[PDB]
């Protein structure tokens, strides 16, 4: 054959998936959003009651 | 500054008044430089009351190291001649004397220019009143709930 022609180099892009995690605990543990009137980095101490006794 | 002690101060208002000094052949007692000592102490303890008046650095002795001369004042460089200045005026009528006319304007605006960084720090506005909206432009207070200022 000898067929001395020219080469190049071809990379697809279907991607090879190798990474599947489930995150159950993060979908129980139940989420708040604390009710803070100025946005500040500072100690977000939020205070909530505990049912009384 | 050449002034580092108690008894330092003291000596300094003497010969600010000219009853004693480095040069003069006649000495006060010690036991009169105790006494400039305890007007001193209790100068600076009525312009510190309790820490709601006059903050200066003064460090006040105790019973414990004996001589309350020889400890340090601990003020800032920039308090010594506004104290010294007082406790001159102050102590000058122990030897029959009145402290001239620039010792008195010296003292004066010695103990203001002390004061004036107390004042300009406690004066300080208070915050909104506790029946005070805070608008609806502030849109992430009044998503929160804080339809009124905290107040305190």
């Amino acid at each position: 054959a000898l067929n001395e022609g020219q080469i190049v180099t071809l990379a697809v892009d279907e991607i090879i998936e190798t990474i599947s995690a489930i995150t159950p605990m993060a979908q129980k543990a139940k989420k708040y959003t604390p009710p803070a009137a100025s946005m500040q980095r500072s100690s977000n101490t939020i205070w909530m009651p505990v049912e009384q006794e | 500054m050449q002034i580092k002690t108690k008894g330092d101060l003291v000596r300094a208002a003497l010969r600010k008044l000219g009853v004693a000094s480095d040069a003069t052949l006649t000495d006060v007692e010690p036991q009169s430089m105790q006494d400039a000592v305890d007007d001193l102490e209790a100068m600076m303890a009525e312009w510190y009351q309790d820490g709601k008046g006059i903050i200066t650095g003064y460090v006040f002795s105790d019973d414990e190291n004996p001589p309350a001369e020889g400890d340090d004042h601990g003020l800032r460089s920039s308090a010594v001649s506004a104290v010294f200045h007082n406790l001159a005026c102050r102590i000058a009528p122990d030897y029959a004397l009145e402290a001239t006319a620039k010792i008195i304007a010296t003292a004066k605006y010695g103990k203001e220019l002390l004061y004036k960084q107390t004042a300009i720090s406690r004066a300080k506005r208070a915050p909104y009143p506790s029946r005070m909206p805070t608008g609806s432009g502030n849109s992430f207070a009044n998503l929160n709930e804080w339809h009124y200022f905290p107040g305190e």
